[PDB]
RNA sequence: AGGGCCAUCGCUCAACGGAUAAAAGCUACCCCGGG
RNA sequence: AACAGUGGUAGGAGAGCGUUCUAAGGGCUGUGAAGCCAGACCGGAAGGACUGGUGGAGCGCUUAGAAGUGAGAAUGCCGGU
RNA sequence: UAUCCUUGGGAGUCAGACUGCGAGUGAUAAGAUCCGUAGUCGAAAGGGAAACAGCCCAGACCGCCAGCUAAGGUCCCAAAG
RNA sequence: GGAACGAGGUAGAUGAAGAGGUCUGGAAAGGCCCGCCAUAGGAGGUAACAGCCCUGUAGUCAAAACUUCGUUCUCUCCUGAGUGGAUCCUGAGUACGGCGGAACACGUGAAAUUCCGUCGGAAUCCGGGAGGACCAUCUCCCAAGGCUAAAUACUCCCUAGUGACCGAUAGUGAACCAGUACCGUGAGGGAAAGGUGAAAAGCACCCCGGAAGGGGAGUGAAAGAGAUCCUGAAACCGUGUGCCUACAAGUAGUCAGAGCCCGUUAACGGGUGAUGGCGUGCCUUUUGUAGAAUGAACCGGCGAGUUACGAUCUCGUGCAAGGUUAAGCAGAAGAUGCGGAGCCGCAGCGAAAGCGAGUCUGAAUAGGGCGCAUGAGUACGUGGUCGUAGACCCGAAACCAGGUGA
C-alpha cells in the first residue's frame, strides 16, 4: 500500500486492509469460471425422434419406425438442451476475490495511480500520446470515478485498452490486463463498496 | 458442439494394418479378418517363446547323447557322473557347442569314467 | 493470479465417469449395471391426529444472553435486530439450559420455572 | 358435531407375511414373446 | 533403502492418452499449412514424432474449461464394390 | 502369525456343474434327483491321463539359446536306463 | 370534434489516413525496414493473411408523399357541500326447500362452497349475508344490472443483431428450379443431388478415327485443372517385377531355420521362405463350446448413460452458533451492486393441551422410551447413486378419437 503518484507529465497509501491481503488464490480460480459461464450463450437447440417431421408407420430387422435415431436422417436421442450457465456464489466469495486480484497487483509493481486523469477533447492522438508517457505497451485499465465522455470516447479505439466506471470493475477486466490506471479519486470508491 | 472424429480412426485402422503385413489371402487387407489374427498372433508369440526354452534345451541332449555313445556312456551316466566326479556346471547349450571337437568333449567323459568306477 | 496458470485446487475437480466407451476403463460391455437387473410403513397404523394451531415461541439457551453487553430493555424487537432470534413467531420463550450472568432486563411470553430464577439470581427483571 | 387417546367386538383373509369390497369357461383359422 | 507382492469375469477404487470448440501468450506457415501416401524411429500401454512424395491454404504448442467424446458385432440404416 | 469389528458410500449374485465320503426318491436303474462336508471349474492358463470345462501335479509382472525338481516317465514316433 | 409542434419508420447523402521502401512470388493483403489517421482497428470484398485498396463503420445531417407516437391550441361537455328525520324504494319463480347430477386439491363424506336440470318457495333496514355440519355470542360486508386500461402469454411475419450452434449421412423434409421426382383410386407418404480457375483465357491449328475418345501444339502458376472439374482414402479390378510353388493334408499363424535378393529414421537390419515343433476363428449367452445354439459378404460414414428439478453422500472453498438471499429494479441479453419476504441450523418429548436439559409412561419422587449431558452447521462447486419426467438405445400384438375408400 505504498504505490507512488502519477499525473500526466510528473508516492500515497491506501486501505492496507484492501489491497494489502494476502491473497488466496482458489478463491480467484472458482470466480473467474463464474464470471466466464455467464458469458457464454447456450442456444443451441437440436432434434429429437419426436421432433422430427417424418413417418410413424412401421414401414415393412425390426424398425418400427422411420426416424428411429439409428437412420440416416432424424437422431440425437440426447443432444445439446437450452439451459443457463450461471450460478451463485455467496457474497463474501464474491467481495474477497476481488480483494485478491487488486492486492496481488500492489505487490508486482503494476497498478499506477493517476490523478483525476484530465483530458483536453475526445481525440486518440492525446491518449495514444499519455500511454506511452506511462510505458503500457500491451492492454490496460483504465478506472475513472465519474464517467468521464471524452477519456471513454478517446479510448475506445485502441486495441489492448478499455474504459469503464468504477463502480463496474470485476474478475476478468483486472486479471486480463496486467497493467492498469486508476485515478486517485477512483481509489476511494472502491473501499467503499468493500 | 459436434465432434465428427473421421481422421482418428484412419489412423488407428492402418496400424493394425501394417502389423498383418505378410499373411496370406484376405487377411492383410480387411480390417474384419486381420484384428482377429494380430490377436491370435501376439498370443501364440507369448507361448512359442515359452516353447523355444525348452525346446532347445531338448536339442543339446540328442547330440549330446550321441557324442557320448561313441565312448560307451549314455546321457544318464554322463550327467550324473558330471555332478559328482567333478565341478563342472557345463551349461547344455554350452557344452554342445564344445562337443563338436574329439578332444575336448572327451577330456570329460575320461574324467566322469574314473568317477564311475 | 495470471490466465494462462490456472491450477485448480486438489480435490476440488474430478473427471466424469463415463460408462460404456470400451473394455478397458471398466464398465464396459454391460455398462456397470450387470445381466438381466407389503411394506413395513403399511403395517403400522397412524397415530392419533394433529392440532390445527400450534403455539411455538422462539427459544435460546440462557447462554445467548452472556455474549451480551448489558440488561437493559432486553425486547425482543432488540433480539430479532441482532439476531440471537432468526425469526420472531407466536412468542418468544426462554430455557435454562446455561449459566446467567450479570442482570438483564427481559421480556418474554413465557418462562421456563428453571429459567425464572437464573435471572432472578443474577439481577434481571422478567416481564412478560 | 366429529376425531384423538385407553378397555373391548366383527376375518375360514383356510390360496394362513393377508393384490381390490366385487369377479366363470370360451375359441383356433387363432394376434403375439418363447422349446 | 531393505523385505513382501503382482491369474482373473461380474463389480469397487485410482492414474492416464486422444478428438472438436472457447479464453489467455507464443509461433509456425506459399522457400509450402491441414489432409493423403510410404518408412527399418521413440514411449510400460491408449499413442507420439522425423525425413520423402503428392497437395495449394490454413494450423499447432502450454495451462485451463465445456462436451452431440473414442466403434467390429443391433436377422443396424445409407452409399460403394 | 495380522487379521476382524463399528458407522458411512457403491455394488454384483439368488435354477450352478462334476470328481472323493454314509442316505432319501428310484429298481441302493440312470452324465437320474435331492441333501448335507471338501475340492476344483465358474473366474485358471502350463505339465500328465492319445484327444478331454470338473480327475492327478501346480498357480502365468515381463525378458534370457540358465539350473533343480513335481505328477508322469526312459526301444522307436518322442526328451530320458 | 380539427389544425399546429416535435420525435420516429418506410429510399438515402456525407465520411479520416501509405502506389512507403525492398524480398520471395502466377499474383502481396506476408517477411524485412519505415510512416500515418482514429468519436472510424465492427464487418465484407480484392490474384495469398488489409486500418490506410474499394464497398463501408463511427459520427453528424436528410423525405416532397405516407404513416406511428407524443406536446399544444381549437373543439366538446360540465354544480358541490351541509342539515335534518315524517313516508317510500335499494335490481323476485329471485335468496333458500326437496330430488337428481356435476365442478371445487376434496372420490357424498362430518361436510359447507359453486353450477346445472327437476320440483316448491321468501324476507326486504327494527333489514340481509358470511365467518367449513348446527345453535347463541361477535366482527366484517350489501347479493340477485352493466362497463374498464396498465403489469402478463405466444409469434406466420418485419428490420437490427448475436452465438464455448451445425458445415453437405450434418443443419429444416428441402443450401442445388422440394413438398418437387416418384409411390397410392384416395386420405397420405416422400427422396437423391453443393465446389474448374484470379478470369473462360473453356483448347485455333495438325494428326488417327464414321463420330466419340485420343496424341501433339496453345492458354494457364498447375491439363496429373478439360466440364459430375478442388483434395482424393479403403473395398474391388489390373499390368510390370525381386523370392518361393506340380508326392503335397494345413483356423493359414507363430518360434526354430538354410538358401538366394536387396541396403535402412544403422539398427542384435530389410523381403521371401524348402523343412521341423506347437496350434479346435471372433463377439454374445450359458452349469458349460470347436458346435449342428445366435450374429456378421466386404469396405467406408453414421449409431447407445444426457439434461432439468428434487433427495442424500464424499471431497474442495467461504464464514462460522449463524450462515444465506428470491422475485424485481439500475446494468454491454454480462459481471457487479440492492433487495431482509423467506429457508436451514442453534434443544427435545408428547396424540395434543403442554412442559422443558429434560419429557413422555405411570399411585409413583419407581423402572423403562427418547433426549441432552459429550454441541457445527450452512452456502456454493465437482463427483457417486436414487427419484419423477419418452430417462440407455432398439424392438410387438392390440386400444381410442378424427378422417379416406364399392
Amino acid at each position: 500500500p505504498k504505490v507512488a503518484l502519477y499525473n500526466q507529465n510528473g508516492d500515497i497509501e491506501l486501505n492496507a486492509s484492501v489491497f494489502g491481503i494476502e491473497p488466496n488464490e482458489s478463491v480467484v480460480f472458482d470466480a473467474i469460471l463464474m464470471q466466464r459461464a455467464s458469458l457464454r450463450q447456450g442456444t443451441h437447440k437440436v432434434k429429437n425422434r419426436s421432433e422430427v417431421r417424418g413417418g410413424g408407420r412401421k414401414p415393412w430387422a425390426r424398425q418400427g419406425s422411420i426416424r428411429s435415431p439409428q437412420w440416416r436422417g432424424g437422431g440425437v436421442v440426447f443432444g445439446p438442451t437450452p439451459r443457463s450457465y450461471s450460478y451463485k456464489l455467496p457474497k463474501k466469495v464474491r467481495r474477497l476475490a476481488i480483494k485478491s486480484v487488486l492486492s496481488s497487483k500492489v505487490i508486482d509493481n503494476n497498478i499506477i495511480v493517476l490523478e483525476d486523469l484530465t483530458l483536453d477533447t475526445a481525440k486518440t492522438k492525446e491518449m495514444a500520446a499519455i500511454l506511452k508517457g506511462l510505458s503500457v505497451e500491451k492492454k490496460a485499465l483504465i478506472v475513472t470515478a465519474d464517467a468521464n465522455e471524452a477519456v471513454a470516447l478517446s479510448a475506445r479505439n485502441i486495441p489492448g485498452v478499455t474504459v469503464v466506471e468504477a463502480n463496474g470493475i470485476n474478475v476478468l477486466d483486472v486479471v486480463n490486463h496486467e497493467k492498469l490506471l486508476i485515478t486517485k479519486a477512483a481509489v476511494e470508491k472502491v473501499e467503499e463498496v468493500l | 458442439p459436434r465432434v465428427k472424429g473421421g481422421t482418428v480412426t484412419r489412423k488407428r485402422r492402418k496400424k493394425v494394418l501394417k502389423l498383418a503385413k505378410g499373411y496370406f489371402g484376405s487377411k492383410h487387407t480387411l480390417y474384419k479378418v486381420a484384428n482377429q489374427q494380430v490377436m491370435k498372433s501376439g498370443n501364440y508369440a507369448f507361448r512359442d517363446r515359452r516353447q523355444k526354452k525348452r525346446d532347445f534345451r531338448k536339442l543339446w541332449i540328442t547330440r549330446i547323447n550321441a557324442a557320448a555313445r561313441m565312448n560307451g556312456l549314455s546321457y544318464s551316466r554322463l550327467m550324473h557322473g558330471l555332478k559328482l566326479s567333478g565341478i563342472e556346471v557345463n551349461r547344455k547349450m554350452l557344452a554342445d557347442l564344445a562337443v563338436n571337437d574329439l578332444t575336448a568333449f572327451n577330456q570329460l567323459a575320461d574324467a566322469a569314467k574314473a568317477q564311475l568306477n | 493470479m495470471k490466465l494462462h496458470e490456472l491450477k485448480p485446487s486438489e480435490g476440488s475437480r474430478k473427471t466424469r465417469n463415463r460408462v460404456g466407451r470400451g473394455i478397458g476403463s471398466g464398465n464396459g460391455k454391460t455398462a456397470g449395471k450387470g445381466h438381466k437387473g407389503m411394506p413395513l410403513f403399511q403395517r403400522l397404523p397412524k397415530r392419533g391426529f394433529t392440532n390445527i394451531n400450534r403455539k411455538e415461541y422462539a427459544v435460546v439457551n440462557l447462554d445467548k444472553l452472556n455474549g451480551f453487553a448489558e440488561g437493559t430493555e432486553v425486547t425482543p424487537e432488540l433480539l430479532l435486530e441482532t439476531g440471537v432470534i432468526s425469526k420472531l413467531n407466536a412468542g418468544v420463550k426462554i430455557l435454562g439450559n446455561g449459566k446467567l450472568e450479570k442482570k438483564l432486563t427481559v421480556k418474554a411470553n413465557k418462562f421456563s420455572a428453571s429459567a425464572k430464577e437464573a435471572v432472578e439470581a443474577a439481577g434481571g427483571t422478567a416481564e412478560v
